[PDB]
């Protein structure tokens, strides 16, 4: 009989939970039709503008000047044009204002110091494709839709059948929940997919945090996998944004996150070191097994392959 | 205490980039002080 498979996505904000949900829709559901894609044009532009604005705000805070003094008027114009722009369309005026700012060396300098503030990882994706996106005849591709960031109102869920299993994937993400709500989310969970943004390793400590983002994530993973209530639940670990981590490891040493790291700064040793940090938190290596996969949630092919392997685990873990 | 875990979940899952998710809103359009 097609038993129910309740999947709970957990992890810090921006770790890729929403993205995994949309990949399921693209992989095991109907995905997005062109008509549905056109519907995202407005959020694509909103996200694009929010991104350039985030970088501009950081320049003021970090005190980074524009490569060209003229860009200051563009920045102000950016705010007025955006505030009057109709949702869904981008004028040649706003497009130019954004292209000039994104091009500015000062803006790029701030963009490259994103570890010092909080910039969404879709910023570069859209900002680099201003040629394609700005055109009035623009039709968001499936990948563009995947990259959109939307308003998270309450628990999100998605249904889909895979290998004669009724998957119910839940993501509480963001929406602050009460003890009751969480207990309800946990009861019935067949497997937990814990997402981690590998690229968060070089993030500057916030004013009110005792430990860096990576260690906060480790603290939570520690409570989850060692909690007796999940003894039988499959604990899947997604070390995500491996693509961003790989790009970063070149310039920002892992020693930023783990001052004790004495390995080399290759993608391989740094990633392995992080895999061990999380997996070693398991206090019952004899009993529980952690199923780790390095991912790129925005890569449908990779997610498909990985979710395929997670399913095989769910099946056999069902002592059958 | 599970109540402690719940606290940890809300704290960890709510962190991250702000004002960078929905449709444009008058709040995300405020002009940064250094540009006034
Ligand atoms: N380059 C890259 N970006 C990613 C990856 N996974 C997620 N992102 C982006 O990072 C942001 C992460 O937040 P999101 O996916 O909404 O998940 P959530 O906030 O954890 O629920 C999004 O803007 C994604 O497009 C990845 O593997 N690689
Ligand atoms: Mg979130």
């Amino acid at each position: 009989g097609a038993r129910e498979v309740k999947l709970l996505l957990l992890g810090a904000g921006e770790s890729g939970k929403s993205t995994i949900v949309k990949q399921m829709k693209i992989i095991h559901e109907a995905g997005y039709s062109e008509e549905e894609c056109k519907q995202y044009k407005a959020v694509v532009y909103s996200n694009t503008i929010q991104s350039i604005i985030a970088i501009i705000r950081a320049m003021g805070r970090l005190k980074i000047d524009f490569g060209d003094s003229a860009r200051a008027d563009d920045a102000r114009q950016l705010f007025v044009l955006a505030g009057a722009a109709e949702e869904g369309f981008m004028t040649a005026e706003l497009a130019g204002v954004i292209k000039r700012l994104w091009k500015d060396s000062g803006v790029q300098a701030c963009f490259n110091r994103s570890r010092e503030y909080q910039l969404n990882d879709s910023a570069a994706y859209y900002l680099n494709d201003l040629d394609r996106i700005a055109q009035p005849n623009y039709i968001p591709t499936q990948q563009d839709v995947l990259r959109t960031r939307v308003k998270t109102t309450g628990i999100v869920e998605t249904h889909f059948t895979f290998k004669d299993l009724h998957f119910k994937m839940f993501d509480v993400g963001g929406q602050r929940s009460e003890r009751k709500k969480w207990i309800h989310c946990f009861e019935g969970v067949t497997a937990i997919i814990f997402c981690v943004a590998l690229s968060d390793y070089d993030l500057v400590l916030a004013e009110d945090e005792e430990m860096n983002r990576m260690h906060e994530s480790m603290k939570l993973f520690d409570s989850i996998c060692n909690n007796k209530w999940f003894t039988d639940t499959s604990i899947i670990l997604f070390l995500n944004k491996k693509d961003l981590f790989e790009e970063k490891i070149k310039k920002s040493p892992l020693t930023i996150c783990y001052p004790e790291y004495a390995g080399s700064n290759t993608y391989e040793e740094a990633a392995a070191y992080i895999q061990c940090q999380f997996e070693d938190l398991n206090k019952r290596k004899d009993t529980k097994e952690i199923y780790t996969h390095f991912t790129c949630a925005t890569d449908t092919k990779n997610v498909q392959f990985v979710f395929d392997a997670v399913t095989d685990v769910i099946i056999k873990n069902n002592l059958k | 205490d599970i109540e402690g875990l719940v606290e940890l979940l809300n704290r960890v899952q709510s962190s991250g980039a702000h004002d960078q998710r929905g449709l444009l809103r008058k709040e995300d359009l405020v002009l940064p002080e250094f540009l006034q």
